[PDB]
């Protein structure tokens, strides 16, 4: 099983056979096996669940509860919450403060679970709590009858599958106490119920089809076929069913999509962004109606989603740190932005030279050409840069800063430093191609081709753009020599195909001399 | 305003009268009185959205390389006045069917530098009132229209858009530094298209009522809120306050023609004006109603 | 010259896009950024055949210009082209941030983002 983990990480076969042998191992060896789980899937509670059942077998009372204050805010699975409620009710049951609680445990279970469809029995089991708890006299008596309504009108207002049997018990509640005043009590919040009872059989059709039990995967058939079944439910929220203009009970819910689509797919980039960008959307939408101290409220949550991706599940995938720069811009914490950008240089093994280039395109944009420089003397001390911000803040004197020869160093600077990468040269090659002057690029061309810092091999392209650059200026004598100069430097692949190697001599951007038939047999390739 | 027009011996000038009307007229030898060049009547019920009351007055501005003229007819018309007879059609660019919503204007200037008339616009899309800054803490904003005149249409490059809510008049800064100044009650911004915002604050009634990432001038405690200005020949311009407090404000210049800070200095006391004008080098005029309105002389000091 | 082919040929996007890269080069913004609202407004090119014309739009405003300004035209580019490109947002994010082969992601996760690569 651990030579299939080799090849596949996140092989689910080879996963299933360690935990089917967990339980044929004691808690001490088992849990090695199960913290190489849930470290690995953080998202996926079903296999939280099972470490949980595992420890609460041999007795571990003191373990289990630091699992809960570990994965219970970080996975919203409705058998990790029901599993939570279950354990209180068994260790807790014994002490004399256990209905101050057991009674606080469901309400912040309600609050962040409650909204899923399969919550009716985490519903039922704080009617019944509150029936249970003793009470004497007649204003604590009355004390009951309040706390049981309370739960009672919030429930009937939520979809979810049971919803006509909450009713049903409501009913008899009312009846139950005074059947006089039933008659108001259930008329006057009849109406809502009717809303709540249509939706949720509305909410039943695109929640039937998906998983909600798959581990956490990126994506490598039926894995994009489950992605748009995600993106239905995303969508068919911000579709606002419950039609209406509070933006608040609107993106609250697509938010509860949200946090459900990232327990199944919290590899998925996608999801991340489309996350935030909503709250980003709502920011902006509730600062217009009045709501202000609201508008802060989800701006800064999502700077937490954000936050979420690039600290538990995707820390080395770039997009989603860029995308919370960007965020951060807009909200103009400049000072927060440089700190998001140190935070992915010190990851070991990825390719700084990405990021140099937007971390130096934060600093011209928000804070001026002296601070970019100080950005691109930080990648120049870097040895895992690689050629291309070298070519972008040359890019970004000449076309921000309106300056040459600043142009002109930097790229200098690169070229004695990478001139054996042929990637690079044709961003300088072009470059100087547009700046007009004649004895400029042709000047370029001849160190390139001669000095031997590039291979000659990989020089393909180079000798590509020289011939577009010698047929828009320059004499038929000056071509002549070259054409006869670059078939002598590629005498051994161009042998047969001279012919069609004229065509670019003469083509333009789609204009070839001759039929794409013709050209199939000659030889012809297009770079 | 005023323009030179092409192949014309003197300087027509655009005068604008209630409701929306223009009249380029010049001085005539022979009658020595006027001469009407052109009438411009836009005071059709259409142009104005149902507004009745109209509060905001027609505003004529030029461009400096003489190419077009704007008048804001009834705060949201822009009508465009091409230039070379020696002129050419109108048309009235719609404001409130541009980008960004512009909606509610408080100045726009012609702005110096460019390849086409670019015209800066402040704006308040979401608007307030000093007075109610806790829920609603800094609304005005930027918009650089650039007007295309053959083709008609007009890209809205450069726009910034939390700048303090408490903006009043635009000012278009010349061609060797280029950009703007924005006036604000407790503040004063130089903003430009390649370079950050800077700009400082004039007195600590900023703490609670602006976001906008503003320094401290030190040893300045003032506020411009109705405060005309002119400008020396490039970095040095002329703010007189209210209270009739003349301020000569140097923009200080980097090496890239950049402002990096500002300078004041609290020059002598005149008129309260509602104007000023720059005449021959080393004459002010300070157009006021309430007041002898004066020709001032500065010099230098040694 | 040019402008005399693009009163003529303002329908041919192959055409615009050797004129957008001419001007993208002549280090002047203001200029730049003209002609892009031209030929984005005007009518002159159909708007279905001109999504290689807002490729070459962020590539310009990601090199000048602000954040401010991009992230007005990644919501105009997307109302323009709504039908398309609905559920492709984030492979259409990267080109907001690629250069010539750089990616922030790998190629075997762009497979499934839906990126494509003109």
């Amino acid at each position: 099983a651990e030579k299939k983990l080799e090849e596949n990480p996140y092989d689910l076969d080879a996963w299933s056979i360690l935990i089917r042998e967990a339980q044929n191992q004691p808690i001490d060896k088992a849990r090695k096996t199960y913290e190489r789980l849930v470290a690995q899937f953080p998202s996926s509670g079903r296999f939280w669940k099972l470490y949980i059942e595992a420890e609460i077998k041999a007795k571990n009372y003191d373990k289990v509860e630091k699992l809960f204050q570990r994965c219970l805010m970080k996975v919203l699975h409705i058998d990790l919450w029901k599993c939570y409620l279950s354990y209180v009710r068994e260790t807790k049951g014994k002490l004399p403060s256990y209905k101050e609680k057991m009674a606080q445990a469901y309400d912040f279970a309600l609050d962040k679970i409650g909204m899923e469809i399969m919550s009716y029995q985490i519903w039922v089991d704080y009617i019944n709590f509150l029936k249970g708890v003793e009470a004497v006299g007649s204003y604590a008596e009355n004390q009951r009858i309040t706390a049981v309504r309370r739960v009672y009108q919030r429930g009937c207002v939520n979809p979810m599958i049971n919803i006509e049997q909450l009713w049903r018990d409501y009913n008899k509640y009312e009846e139950g106490i005074n059947i006089h005043l039933a008659k108001k009590m259930i008329e006057d919040r009849s109406r809502d119920y009717m809303n709540a009872r249509r939706v949720a059989k509305e909410y039943e059709t695109v929640m039937k089809g998906l998983d909600r039990n798959a581990p956490s995967v990126p994506p490598q058939p039926q894995e994009a076929q489950q992605v748009d079944m995600w993106k239905k439910y995303i969508q068919w929220e911000k579709s606002n069913p419950l039609r209406t203009e509070d933006q608040t009970l609107i993106t609250k819910r697509v938010m509860f999509a949200y946090e459900q689509c990232l327990l199944v797919l919290g590899h998925h980039p996608d999801i991340w962004y489309e996350a935030a960008q909503y709250l980003e959307q709502s920011s902006k939408l509730l600062a217009e109606k009045g709501d202000m101290n609201n508008a802060k409220l989800f701006s800064d949550e999502a700077a937490n989603i954000y936050e979420r991706a690039i600290s538990t599940l995707l820390k080395k995938n770039m997009l989603l740190y860029f995308a919370y720069a960007d965020y951060e811009e807009s909200r103009m914490k400049y000072e927060k932005v440089h700190s998001i950008y140190n935070r992915l240089l010190a990851i070991e093994d990825i390719d700084p030279t990405l990021v140099y280039i937007q971390y130096m395109k934060f600093a011209r944009r928000a804070e001026g050409i002296k601070s970019g420089r100080m950005i691109f003397k930080k990648a120049r001390e870097d040895t895992r840069t690689r050629h291309h911000v070298y070519v972008t803040a040359a890019l970004m004197e000449y076309y921000c800063s309106k300056d040459k020869s600043v142009a002109f160093k930097i790229f200098e600077l690169g070229l004695k430093k990478y001139g054996d990468i042929p990637e690079y040269v044709l961003a300088y090659i072009d470059y100087l191609s547009h700046l007009n002057e004649d004895n400029n690029t042709r000047v370029l061309f001849e160190r390139v081709l001669t000095s031997g810092s590039l291979p000659p091999e990989k020089s393909g392209e180079i000798w590509a753009r020289f011939l577009a650059f010698e047929s828009n200026i320059g004499d038929l004598a000056s071509i002549l020599k070259v054409e006869k100069r670059r078939f002598t430097a590629f005498k051994e692949e161009y042998e047969g195909k001279e012919t069609a190697l004229l065509v670019d001599r003469y083509k333009f951007m789609d204009l070839y001399p001759c039929s794409a038939s013709e050209l199939k047999a000659l030889g012809y390739k297009d770079v | 305003a005023s323009v030179q027009l092409a192949g014309a011996k003197r300087d027509a000038l655009l005068l604008s009268f209630k409701d929306a009307k223009l009249s380029v007229v010049e001085y005539d030898p022979g009658t020595h009185d006027l001469k009407t060049l052109s009438l411009h009547y836009f005071e059709e019920p259409e142009l104005r959205d149902g507004f009745v009351q109209n509060v905001h007055t027609p505003r004529v501005r030029v461009d400096p390389d003489g190419r077009c003229a704007a008048m804001l007819v009834y705060g949201t018309r822009l009508v465009v006045l091409p230039f070379r007879s020696s002129f050419l059609p109108s048309y009235i660019i719609d404001v409130r069917a541009l980008d960004e919503k512009l909606l509610n204007i408080i100045d726009l200037q012609f702005l110096h530098g460019y390849y086409e008339p670019t015209l800066l616009i402040l704006f308040e899309p979401n608007q307030t009132w000093p007075g109610r800054v806790a829920v609603r803490q800094d609304t005005c904003s930027i918009v650089a229209i650039s007007l295309n005149i053959t083709q008609k249409v007009h890209p809205v490059i450069w726009s910034l858009t939390s700048l303090p809510f408490d903006c009043t008049q635009a000012l278009a800064v010349p061609k060797p530094i280029g950009g703007v100044v924005v006036f604000a009650v407790n503040s004063l911004l130089y903003l430009n298209q390649s370079v950050p915002p800077y700009g400082v604050a004039l007195n600590s009634l900023t703490t609670g009522t602006t976001a906008f990432p503003l320094r401290t001038q030190e040893g300045v405690r003032i506020t411009l809120d109705c405060a005309q200005a002119t400008f020396i020949s490039y970095d040095k311009m002329v703010i007189s306050l209210k209270g009739g407090e003349i301020y000569v404000l140097t923009l200080i210049t980097d090496g890239m023609r950049s402002v990096r800070a500002f300078h004041f200095d609290k020059a002598a006391a005149s008129v309260l004006t509602t104007s000023m004008v720059t005449m021959e080098p080393g004459y002010l005029f300070l157009g006021s109603r309430l007041g002898n309105s004066l020709l001032l002389k500065y010099t230098e000091k040694l």
